[PDB]
């Protein structure tokens, strides 16, 4: 995580966010979507932060300190990178829609009018098929990779140091290994409640009332497709 | 401190992801409540215990049974939540809930947990429900409720006004802590 992007999304609300000067600009029922569309991209930018955690803190330590072998630190930590991409570029989407829609001179004051397309977007096509495969093998290796982390713990003393070391900050506080693997499972069956949301608030411009219904139902689409092709291996 | 996990179930309306906000905050937001609980590891005192209690929700897992058992794994306590203001949610905890986390988390102690309390004595509460021929929740058939489904005990509270939210949690951390 960056400081500028930790600052813009350190307040608890949209309404908090902005200048005091600048809500009072605008109606009721826009506070309302603006706040659960800033719940939406800070939560997202928490969730990208976890999976950095995975990939920089976790497997690259244990790569580079432990030396442990790469199929091992694979079978902890399935489909990081490609969990990783996918989430950076959907971030990067939404703090670029943020950014365009920034008041000149200041780098707080925003209302974003067009989320629905962006998230048709995210849950159609090509990168659809990938978010759908890759939390199909993610979620299917879940319990393989708390079982390997469980062994590890109680069998390697390197491995336990290590981990104390890494997960001793009060910043890691709630992100250890196997939170960070429930956060990120966790994460595709919290976007219906926020889209469902924002679509309640966005009754003003019937576009984009029609836009946020078709990214609901894509989403609701990918999260089927996603639970029925689970099964649990089993090593 | 030792470290344990809590896992909230219960059907969507059952006021589950507002009880884990209003504890975790020690407050009933004031300017925005959120629609989403990522998850929490809260400082808890019991009996002269410390605790690190690890909370989990289980909101928009509803409908997807293969994605909702992964966040079972090693669990330490589970609140099943009803709504009071919802006899039907009441229905679901013997039925659907309670066969689930008895096969997922063998030997957890469950506390059957009545949320929004203070609405059994709303007045909108009282009538809307009279349209289908309901009434709210009474305390004494969330206790039979309780007993029938062998919870290790039935709480009530009301995360709007915060009564009876912090003793929940600090039973399920004594509950965690139980052989
Ligand atoms: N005996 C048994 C096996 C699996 C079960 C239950 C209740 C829920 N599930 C599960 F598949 F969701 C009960």
């Amino acid at each position: 995580s960056m400081e500028m992007d930790e600052k813009d999304f350190a307040a608890d609300s949209w309404s908090l966010a902005v200048d005091s000067s600048f809500l009072q600009q605008h109606k009721k029922e826009v506070m309302k979507q603006q706040d659960v569309i800033y719940e939406l991209i800070q939560t997202e930018l928490h969730h990208v932060r976890t999976l950095k955690i995975m990939t920089r803190l976790f497997r690259t330590g244990m790569l580079e300190e432990l030396h442990l072998e790469p199929g091992v630190v694979q079978g902890l930590f399935p489909c990081v990178d490609e969990l990783s991409d996918i989430h950076t570029r959907f971030l990067s989407q939404l703090l670029e829609r943020r950014r365009q829609a920034l008041c000149p001179g200041s780098t707080r004051n925003f209302v974003i009018h067009r989320l629905g397309d962006l998230l048709i977007s995210q849950f159609s096509g090509p990168s659809a098929e990938q978010m759908c495969k890759t939390y199909s093998e993610f979620c299917s290796r879940h319990s393989k990779a708390l079982k390997l982390y469980k062994e590890l713990y109680a069998r390697d003393k390197r491995f336990q140091q290590f981990i104390r070391k890494v997960t001793r900050p009060a910043v890691l506080k709630r992100h250890g290994v196997q939170e960070c693997i429930l956060l990120v499972t966790q994460r595709i069956t919290k976007y219906p409640l926020l889209i469902s949301r924002i679509l309640q608030h966005s009754h003003g411009i019937e576009e984009e009332r029609q836009d946020l219904t078709t990214a609901l139902g894509l989403v609701k689409e990918l999260l089927s497709n996603v639970d029925e092709g689970i099964y649990q291996l089993e090593k | 401190a030792i470290r344990k996990k809590l896992v909230i179930v219960g059907d969507g309306a059952c006021g589950k992801t507002c009880l884990l906000i209003v504890f975790s905050k020690d407050q009933f937001p004031e300017v925005y409540v959120p629609t989403v609980f990522e998850n929490y590891v809260a400082d808890i005192e019991v009996d002269g215990k410390q605790v690190e209690l690890a909370l989990w929700d289980t909101a928009g897992q509803e409908d997807y049974d293969r994605l909702r058992p992964l966040s079972y794994p090693d669990t330490d306590v589970i609140l099943m939540c009803f709504s009071i203001d919802s006899p039907d949610s009441l229905e679901n905890i013997p039925e659907k809930w309670t066969p689930e986390v008895k096969h997922f988390c063998p030997n957890v102690p469950i506390i059957l947990v009545g949320n929004k309390k203070d609405l059994r004595n709303d007045e909108h509460t009282r009538r809307e429900l009279a349209k289908m021929k309901q009434e709210p929740v009474k305390p004494e058939e969330g206790r039979d409720m309780a007993n029938r489904i062998g919870a290790f005990g039935y709480m009530e509270c009301s995360a709007k006004t915060k009564d009876g939210v912090r003793e929940v949690f600090e039973m399920a951390t004594r509950a965690a802590l139980q052989a």
